[PDB]
């Protein structure tokens, strides 16, 4: 019944299609403001990419992580689903992953397009694409624990970020450690295995952790 | 008199299905001519070569992608005093329209700055400002879909509309300063040699028809999302077999 | 009248030839876009329209099957 | 032994003792009715047998184990009806009655929507009906469950008479083989005082 | 009756005041992201920090947009204080000016210690902090449209950013050029001068742009 | 004339047409009761005569003035009190009361407080209060308003018997000289029927 | 046994009451010892000179900001097993301690890196790790504030206490690794010259007994604000007198 | 038994005088913050519990002016 509930949640974020390309949008917003700020000059753009392309996709995943829990409190969706004979570490599962291929798919899509505004090679498009493919899975799973923590309030769209930021950092430094190894022309498969790990460590530890958080937010 | 029997949603959806043919086909009619007489049947830029041709695919593309969207401000401002809705549906019909005509100046700013710059995107003025112009209008069209009424909708589009419009000179102008400051530019966008220029302008007045067209015809469309239920509907649907 | 004298030679614009292609391609697309999805949106309008009467039909025909 | 036994459970919603010392336990096919006094705190104890929220104190029991522990095996037994429907305003009434499980085929499908009153409505988006079709949606759900607990919070809400007198039919029914409704309404019902017993949380 | 209503505001936001540090603590990750991320090289990190520090400026602003309308659609205020006899620009005049007085002073006063942890001089610190006091209110008057449309909605975290953010681009190239004339060191009164031209015409502007649609949003 | 008065009122909330042609004139120191029949829909009638809502097709008229101009005279003569109470929760009673004209001094405060029931209760923070509690400030504020037109979106809901009484006797009181009191309620009120006089929104 | 008796609140509110002067005199007495030993009686470092007498102000400082979230931790393991408030109580208790301790370890390391670096913040592993945690302490403390039911507000800071413990030994090596490359640092926090050492140690002894008094403090702060209503408080206030 | 021979020279420790009082300032500063905040906090959370019974006395008298 875990597939069905993934497939639940594909089906009601492909119904208005319109609202996923918002991420992806805000993600260009923030690619945009940099070289207003710095300048044109392409040497300098060059080299600060990594930094854009990774602040814009914390805060892109970010402000997007209130699509993940706060409709179903509202419509009390939420609660039947904590009711279903299964585990609800499998139901936050199932969540998690439908909303990465609704939030991380657009912009592994959109990866051309960013690759060809700033000005990386063929190389820094592959790395950045593989990249993030190992990591906004875990900016779903870092994220779930602070939606399900924060879903009970109103005013949760700061609170949210300050708990969700110093999470992501260490997937930070690794990002951006292995698109810098990529402009030089360096084999970055071991920042890909250091990417996969965390992937692998918080996508086994954060529906158990955000199952508890999600009993506490709705009694 | 009948510009008063221009409010009534059946009369304008009759109006502008007998608008839609004859429009479409003088659209296809004059971009045909414009582009036959501009892809071929012309010179070239001496230093450009024979790149110049963009300037056709861009410059419709990018003068309409405002001139929409400055039409764009004369229906919100429609919407806002006389409270007239088939304005805030316009606004609506026109956004994608002129979205899609900024994304087509985005592309082919960026394949003709190509074979001149090395690369596919340097942040030039032109650019940046069409960028600006395409998030504005993805804002538009984001707010009239994520409410849930559609009269609303129109209403708060016509609302960020004005914004957009009052923050659209001092956006167009920051960015040239902003040029102004760290590098220049080449002579691109209105550079036009003679004889070259009455395809530009046949161009220009296909892309207008073609927008009003697709314009004409989106307003039919949200015309039929809201008056789904009104008996004009019926007798239209009764009608067609 | 054709700058281009060969019929052959006009389909490659003197080795920029990628460049005015793809802006066509890329240009004619969208538009095309954007006229197929408003025909399927009247068309899926008023089809909409037409499944929603016929319903309608069928709530006179259990008003009529109360009555009787 | 009844499965459902509330032993000692007491709440305080900010720091307000709703209830204190309250222990009930149900036998198989009885049909308790809440019938306290304030609006919220009833709707607290239904959340508090389902496992919504845990009890600050003392314990829910089902067959003789704690809810902490037989969780997978109460979540099988049991529907939950709150005041929010519990559906999607986005799908249409068929997907999200098919969400829950079987529907589909017609042994299961298309009368469970019909004996709730949405004959005809059953394709339309949900967020183009009104709130009682909404409602009825999840009250639609009753025909084709077989958890032998329900628990309703508010059901006839914004519904008809024949509505009510349906639900109310089904639902003597489901008492009939030893399938308990702990429910709250406010509105007077017509069924004989002989077959209902009331748990009041006084004061 | 202006008065009241912004001392008023003042009051409920000193009531409970840890909530107004969350704008500043999310300004501080977000200038701790891109050290990170680039690299903790003083010369870079001295070019590139107007960028962080406009881009971190306007996040920090965004986010805190949303007290700025959300808690009084709940609690029922805003009607009421759109049915004082008074016209509605005075309402949303003194609601942008006691959120500036509740979002941008602790960033002002935040100003000398994200001036040390960017090696910028006390002249930088100088221009930065006659720059956020010029512009922050510009980034109030600008973000209470888009508040006053996304109050109503549900989902109204990325689709306020999307329509504010475009709005607040030439705040950006002129503040971030303002600085990088004070880095290399001019006068830079003329940039100010602009700042404070845009203040006032947005300041002129925006009651009158939100108060209609305010009612727009809640009708 | 009559200060308010409805002229062709249509309503359309979300393709709904709650109510069409409703047009009603109000003379001076009356009580009409807004009868209704959905839940939803007459609260709309509520904030459509407030200037909350504008009409769809058709308009509200102040003393012969459409609404849309004489904003700055019609908020002055009028008290709205919504199913929200429209008072701040983090802020203390009695100066969530003061924010609203006059209260202060003691000829126009801690009796308005003391008549709606809340004696006792002026200093405690809103939020560690009940709901029937917290909305008595907002009813509280009928005893110092200088209005003429007050409008009210359920006033008795949770509020004692006692405290309906004296909320009933100032509403006549205020009734006794120039000035209308529109109001919803669901329970059947204890006043004469000769003075009261029923609008009602059929469908 | 007592160790029951110990979840009972008011007989905890008692435990802390004794508990907090003789421990906070003890406390005071030993920081005392510690400052006044390490600031003078004692050497200073032969490379950087008198300014090492820092590196007593930063180390407790130091050490302990990890270790009250440590214990933190283990308050809020105590949380989700056995469903203890207290524990959940104390996680609030001890966040805004490690806070300020945090606090005083970023101070002090930058006004111990000036003399050195000429800068006031050089982007080192230390201080970065250091500002991660506070911003860890913020987000536990915001937590703890946002929420109105106190109760569920600890269960909400217990789970995100957890949740950083968990990513916490991520964060560091990761900054120690971020510093691996992108040059890289001196021998500062813990390389020390012998008979400069006691002082280090008790003054660390210090710091362990003042955040002990401090959560012993704030322990029955947060005790009086949850059970403002029940009798126990009435018979200790009008035992007050 | 001191390293610095002069008292006078104590607080002037050899040239880095500043950062090293500054920091101790900035030390002791919070520390006292926090000690204040935790003494006065609860000084007050007392004597609002005291209002809070003065009020309920104000009530028990309340409803024995009723029963009388």
């Amino acid at each position: 019944m875990f597939w069905r509930i993934f497939r639940l949640e594909l089906r009601v974020a492909f119904r208005h299609s319109a609202e996923i390309a918002n991420p992806l949008w805000f993600f260009l917003i923030v690619i945009t403001l940099f070289p207003l700020s710095i300048g044109p000059e392409p040497q300098l753009l060059a080299r600060i990419a990594p930094g854009i392309i990774w602040v814009a996709a914390l805060l892109s995943s970010l402000l997007a992580l209130e699509r993940l829990f706060r409709d179903d409190l509202q419509d009390g969706s939420l609660e039947q689903l904590m009711l279903l004979p299964l585990p609800l570490p499998a139901v936050v599962l199932a969540k998690v992953m439908a909303h990465w291929m609704v939030t991380g798919l657009p912009l592994l899509i959109l990866s051309p397009l960013v690759a060809m505004l700033l000005g990386m090679d063929v190389y820094g498009w592959q790395v950045m694409a593989l990249t993030l493919l190992l990591g906004t899975p875990t900016l779903g799973f870092l994220g779930a624990p602070g939606v399900a923590l924060t879903v009970g309030l109103k005013r949760g769209g700061v609170l949210l970020s300050i708990l969700v930021l110093p999470l992501t950092i260490p997937l930070l430094i690794f990002a951006t450690a292995a698109m810098d190894a990529a402009s030089m022309h360096l084999p970055v498969d071991g920042y890909l295995a250091i990417l996969g790990a965390l992937l692998a460590g918080t996508a086994t530890l954060s529906p158990f952790a955000t199952a508890a958080a999600l009993r506490i937010s709705i009694q | 008199k009948t510009l008063h029997q221009l409010a009534i949603p059946p009369r304008l959806y009759q109006i502008c299905g007998w608008f839609i043919p004859w429009l479409a086909i003088a659209s296809v009619v004059v971009l045909t001519v414009g582009w036959i007489w501009g892809f071929g049947f012309a010179p070239a830029d001496y230093q450009q070569g024979n790149s110049y041709r963009i300037i056709y695919l861009h410059v419709p593309a990018a003068i309409w992608s405002m001139g929409i969207y400055a039409s764009m401000a004369v229906a919100a401002f429609i919407g806002l005093v006389w409270q007239m809705k088939m304005a805030n549906l316009a606004v609506a019909a026109m956004a994608p329209i002129g979205a899609v005509f900024t994304f087509i100046a985005l592309v082919t700013g960026s394949a003709w700055g190509k074979p001149m710059w090395g690369t596919w995107w340097v942040w030039d003025a032109r650019l940046t400002s069409e960028l600006v112009l395409l998030f504005l209008y993805v804002g538009v069209i984001a707010l009239w879909h994520a409410f849930d009424d559609r009269r609303l909708a129109g209403r708060a589009a016509g609302i960020l509309v004005l914004i957009g419009v009052v923050n659209l000179p001092i956006i167009h102008y920051s960015v040239e300063w902003w040029n102004t400051l760290h590098q220049g530019s080449t002579r691109m966008q209105q550079s036009i040699d003679p004889a070259m220029r009455s395809p530009l302008r046949w161009s220009i007045f296909g892309f207008l028809l073609l927008s009003a067209t697709l314009t004409l015809m989106r307003m039919r469309n949200l015309i039929l999302l809201m008056e789904k239920r009104r008996p004009w509907v019926s007798e239209l649907i009764l009608k067609r077999g | 009248t054709p700058a281009f004298a060969s019929w052959n030679e006009f389909f490659a614009m003197g080795g920029y030839a990628f460049f005015v292609w793809l802006a066509v391609v890329m240009t004619v697309i969208p538009l095309v876009v954007l006229v197929v999805h408003s025909v399927m949106q009247h068309r899926a309008i008023l089809r909409g329209v037409a499944q929603q009467r016929a319903r309608e039909a069928r709530l006179r025909a259990a008003q009529q099957q109360e009555a009787a | 032994m009844g499965m459902l036994e509330a032993r000692e459970l007491l709440c305080e919603r900010d720091e307000r003792t709703l209830f204190s010392g309250l222990s009930f336990t149900l036998n198989a096919g009885e049909w308790v009715q809440i019938t306290g006094s304030n609006g919220a705190g009833k709707t607290t104890l239904l959340r508090l047998l389902t496992g919504l929220s845990r009890p600050d104190a003392g314990e829910v029991l089902w067959q003789g184990q704690p809810l902490h522990q037989v969780r997978d095996s109460y979540h099988q037994n049991l529907l939950w009806i709150g005041h929010q429907p519990g559906i999607k305003t986005r799908l249409t009434a068929l997907e999200n009655l098919h969400f829950y499980h079987r529907d589909g085929d017609t042994a299961q499908c298309l009368e469970a929507l019909a004996q709730a009153g949405l004959a005809g409505f059953e394709d339309i988006p949900v967020n183009q009906l009104s709130a009682g079709q909404q409602r009825r949606v999840a009250l639609a759900r009753l025909w084709l469950t077989r958890a032998t607990l329900w628990i309703l919070d508010e059901p006839f809400t914004a519904i008809d008479v024949n509505g009510v007198d349906r639900l109310t039919q089904r639902m003597a029914q489901h008492t009939e083989q030893g399938g308990i409704v702990i429910l709250t309404t406010h509105q007077p019902l017509n069924v004989a005082e002989s077959k209902i017993r009331r748990i009041s949380l006084t004061q």
